[PDB]
RNA sequence: UGAAGCCAGAGGAAACUCUGGUGGAGGCUCGCAGCGGUUCUGACGUGCAAAUCGAUCGUCAAAUCUGAGCAUGGGGGCGAA
RNA sequence: ACAACCAACUUAGAACUGGUACGGACAGGGGGAAUCUGACUGUCUAAUUAAAACAUAGCAU
RNA sequence: AUUAACGAGAUUCCCACUGUCCCUAUCUACUAUCUAGCGAAACCACAGCCAAGGGAACGGGCUUGGCAGAAUCAGCGGGGAA
RNA sequence: CACAGGGAUAACUGGCUUGUGGCGGCCAAGCGUUCAUAGCGACGUCGCUUUUUGAUCCUUCGAUGUCGGCUCUUCCUAUCAUACCGAAGCAGAAUUCGGUAAGCGUUGGAUUGUUCACCCACUAAUAGGGAACGUGAGCUGGGUUUAGACCGUCGUGAGACAGGUUAGUUUUACCCUACUGAUGACCUCAUCGCAAUGGUAAUUGAGCUUAGUACGAGAGGAACCGCUCAUUCAGAUAAUUGGUUUUUGCGGUUGUCCGACCGGGCAGUGCCGCGACGCUACCAUCUGCUGGAUAAUGGCUGAACGCCUCUAAGUCAGAAUCCAU
């Protein structure tokens, strides 16, 4: 066969290149198909990875081994501080493509939003949009009113520009994420008075996305750096006896033709590749002022979602979140954009119900035993503090 | 008619690739079996056949009664020494790894189980329920 | 759904964490970690262990 | 580890045979230095080195190792070859 | 078959004790059943071959 | 022909043991890496992107096409019949 | 063993040829219960390929590293399996012949250096090949293939033996290109976008039901829908479990040393138990969509050719195929 015995390929040719993003919050390549017939609404949004943790549920699929007992799966929380709307895109159909026609901004930006437009905000005038607040200013706002007028009857596509509320999390940053997110619905009309009417007043996750959702998650993957081939590729390790090097691929390509070619596995980047993550149900969509957070009908413990000594690396959370089942690409503190999904469930496991029994809350940084600072001391009496 | 396959097994850790030995559970005469192959096992270079609790597999015996010895026969793992998860996540494993000599209908060669077994091993395999003791 | 008490410490076992180990002799033992494992398999006495609940039993703690 | 030789006791009719010591033999044995150079077919392989380095290994009271002085000189020497 | 003043190592026995650990680091044999071959110890191709090759005692001419 | 003892001799099997392997993962030191100083050598017609054709019958150069945008760093071992 | 040379001349690739090897057609004597053509097809005869071995000696003798195995990529169809169909000496089940189709797969072992072969076992299946008989500055060195040595035959002898054994150094990349990643001048800086082009990814099986039903005189014995899982592959993640330990974090402990046993030094991390973070494993968990155009084939209307009939004009359905999302 002059391939003794063959066997499947290593790795995706459907992945490459595969080398450092180009960005580091991930970017939706595509929206929804924009049914015409249902109501106006938001198709996106954007959260910060907070961590994982562990549930128990009665699962419900007739026919499975488990139908009705409890099974424990892994979640991810995701902190999602409600996001401003700053701004109003229009997007005309041409031969070539989609093109961006006008934007229109809303008044009176945040410092969070104008961090984004400098490198040295330190040091700068901030004279960003400050001849541009005239427009809303001058002639009763008229600049404004022709921007708006054009994008009701030119654009076929629009879209708002969203803006993250990085005070409200536990990290260092203080530049917000801004976003495009593409206003699905009925008529270009509807669309404009709804994104219109959105300026600088916050949106919640509630409204964009219901408890029993399927949603895809788009983030940029964990990084590694320059590593080999047995990592970026898992091919087979040589015999111990090789002499130069064990973590090799032996043959990169026959004699003929003459070069190496772009489907032979090589070292490089490993890591830090734009991934899109699709069919994640989501499980809870928690309250920033509750104080019940994670508290079910069975556990009726007043307890918060953030598990005992706070999340690992990441911090407390006091927003709003999303508890979404399996793991998601991305690290801790990632800005990560939520998606709806672009399918059509049909499947029993997408359109199941779920319904939580238990969360974990016990900590993180070890083995943790206790699910609430009052449970420990129950349990251990008193201390010499 | 058909093969010796657990139709319906959930995933589980294998930890008992070939070329191993348990322990036989039961009172057919023998005391060791030699793991030469797992039933529905498909095709990867270089990946050797392994098996869970509740597999069937093809052994040999190496120490028991001569008549015995020089045969092949299919075999139900009942017990192993690997920690693997149900879908309750509770992970759990055993002090040895331990099978039984069954026939290709899946009926016991044996009578009496000696020891745990495992609960895939079981719900699988009717005649090992009805025979075995304490299942967990 | 229900809570364990790992028999060598008397920890709290909520579901998912710690281990179950089946000993030949057909007994069933759970542990909240893998150190009260090792201690258990290094045949180790439960109340000769300070930090366990069956030593602060005995020692009246 | 324990060969001859030597001491004590026991058994037997005798021939003689047993037991406990002592003694310290062997081109004996484990093993350090020295001497050598089995494997990794390891390191290095425009090297530290025109043959070395590391581990592993062979021998280790002698057919062992070795300095200086002296002899053998090219179709000659010398060779457990 | 005593009394008094000195002496430094070795061996044996017993309680107690400990998270049953103890040649606690270092140092420090893997073993067995056979086949082929050379009796053994020893020696050589410095710098790819240490071997069943050479040698040896013994035997013979 | 047979041989006890001996063997860094060749061969087969069994027990123990283990990352040889299923199937890889992780850790440490010194490099590689960046910097200051110092600083070679092999090699070298000219050079350096391919496909096919023909040709001294396996072209980097020829012919017909494909194409083709400064300057670079770390790896790599297909080609230069290196 | 040496020197002067030879590709004027052999041994390895490539090039022409195809006897030989392999594969495919035409005719129809017969075989097949009767019946040349369901399936075969003798006597003849026409071809194709370069995966066998020959033939030749065009290139290489101021050297193209010469078998196999391991690893890895891609290509061909003369299709083993999977998709959809036509035919049968197709009642069912099983099986055989053929069409589109190379998208996706094609295993773990004992003996042998083996290619090959031959068994065991699993499997949907364990198809055949190419890329300088792919792949030694990728490995290994088992064989082959110097020098040591043994045996058998041959030779008076030195020595010979595609006869058999045992031991025998596998060098160099820092150069150019190719590939893999990473910066980057010019068009002010920055934020948010579009998408030409390039890549593309899913695969297969088993249980329950259908149903012991259709079919069939018993034996036997299906498939469509619908759920539930699992094999191979792909992308990601570190809640849990497992692994890793210079956290040299705490505790234990051995030998020395610090003069009173607290606290430490050294033994290249002295050793042992536990070990958080981080990294990580089908050793752990999560996820992997749908248009349109078709090929074979079966059809509609319908002449040529007052009868007809899938084709000629027109047209419908349709595959793991092609294109796109
Ligand atoms: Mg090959
Ligand atoms: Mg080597
Ligand atoms: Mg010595
Ligand atoms: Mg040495
Ligand atoms: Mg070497
Ligand atoms: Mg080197
Ligand atoms: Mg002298
Ligand atoms: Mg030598
Ligand atoms: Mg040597
Ligand atoms: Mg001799
Ligand atoms: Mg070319
Ligand atoms: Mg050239
Ligand atoms: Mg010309
Ligand atoms: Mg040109
Ligand atoms: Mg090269
Ligand atoms: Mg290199
Ligand atoms: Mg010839
Ligand atoms: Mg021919
Ligand atoms: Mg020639
Ligand atoms: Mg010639
Ligand atoms: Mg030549
Ligand atoms: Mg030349
Ligand atoms: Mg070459
Ligand atoms: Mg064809
Ligand atoms: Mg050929
Ligand atoms: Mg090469
Ligand atoms: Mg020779
Ligand atoms: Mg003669
Ligand atoms: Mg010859
Ligand atoms: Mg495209
Ligand atoms: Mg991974
Ligand atoms: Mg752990
Ligand atoms: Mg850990
Ligand atoms: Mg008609």
């Amino acid at each position: 066969s002059h391939r003794k015995y063959e066997a499947p390929r290593h790795g995706s040719l459907a992945y490459l290149p595969r080398k450092r993003a180009a960005r580091h919050r991930g970017k939706v390549k595509s929206f929804p198909k924009d049914d015409a017939k249902k109501p106006v609404h938001l198709t996106a949004a954007m959260g910060y990875k907070a961590g994982m943790t562990t549930i128990v549920r009665d699962l419900d699929r007739p026919g499975a081994k488990a139908h009705k007992k409890e099974v424990v799966e892994a979640v991810t929380i995701i902190d999602t501080p409600p996001m401003i709307v700053v701004g109003l895109v229009g997007y005309i159909e041409t031969p070539r493509g989609l093109r961006s026609l006008t934007t229109v901004w809303a008044e009176h930006l945040s410092d969070e939003v104008k961090r984004r437009f400098y490198k040295n905000w330190y040091k700068s005038k901030k004279k960003a949009f400050t001849k541009y607040v005239k427009k809303h200013s001058d002639n009763n706002g008229a600049a404004i009113t022709r921007e708006l007028e054009r994008i009701k009857k030119y654009c076929t596509v629009v879209r708002v520009l969203a803006h993250t509320q990085i005070r409200k999390t536990p990290l260092k940053q203080k530049k917000a994420h801004l976003m495009e997110i593409q206003i699905n619905g009925g008529s270009v009309a509807d669309k404009v008075e709804f994104g219109h009417g959105l300026f600088e007043k916050p949106v919640s996750i509630d409204s964009i996305f219901e408890k029993d959702e399927v949603i895809d998650v788009i983030a940029v993957t964990k990084g590694h750096g320059f590593t080999g081939v047995t990592a970026r590729w898992g091919t087979k390790k040589l015999p111990r006896k090789t002499h130069k090097g064990l973590r090799k691929v032996a043959c990169i390509g026959a004699w003929h033709p003459s070069h190496v070619q772009w489907t032979v596995a090589r070292a490089g980047q490993a890591g830090y590749h734009h991934r899109t993550s699709v069919n994640h149900k989501i499980y809870r969509i928690g309250k920033g002022d509750a104080e019940d957070s994670a508290a079910t009908e069975v556990d009726v413990t007043k307890k918060k979602i953030t598990p005992m000594g706070g999340f690992v690396r990441y911090g407390e959370i006091n927003n709003d979140f999303v508890m979404v089942k399996g793991s998601v690409p991305g690290v801790k503190k990632r800005v990560m954009t939520l998606r709806k999904s672009m399918f059509v469930h049909t499947s029993r496991k997408a359109l199941e119900k779920v319904e939580l029994k238990w969360i974990d809350t016990s900590s993180e940084f070890g083995h943790g035993a206790f699910q609430t600072p009052a449970e420990k001391k129950q349990f251990q009496g008193t201390l010499k503090k | 008619q058909s093969r010796g396959a657990p139709g319906g097994k959930l995933k589980m850790t294998l930890g008992l690739p070939v070329g191993a030995i348990m322990n036989c559970a039961d009172n057919s005469g023998a005391r060791n079996l030699y793991i030469i192959s797992v039933k529905g096992i498909g095709a990867r270079l270089n990946r050797l056949p392994a098996g869970g609790v509740g597999d069937m597999v093809m052994a040999t015996v190496k120490k028991g009664k001569p008549e015995l010895r020089k045969k092949v026969h299919p075999a139900v793992i009942v017990r192993q020494s690997k920690p693997w998860k149900r879908f309750d996540g509770v992970f759990l494993y055993f002090e040895d790894n331990a099978g039984v000599i069954v026939n290709p209908k899946g009926e016991m060669k044996g009578s009496a189980i000696t020891g745990p077994v495992g609960k895939e091993a079981a719900e699988l395999w009717p005649r090992i329920a009805s025979n075995s003791g304490v299942v967990m | 759904m229900r809570t364990y008490d790992d028999t060598f410490s008397g920890q709290r076992i909520y579901p998912g964490k710690g281990k179950l180990y089946v000993r030949g002799d057909s007994k069933i033992f759970r542990f909240q970690n893998g150190k009260s494992e090792s201690l258990f398999l290094q045949r180790k006495n439960p109340r000769r262990i300070a930090w366990t609940v069956l030593y602060r039993r005995q020692h009246k703690k």
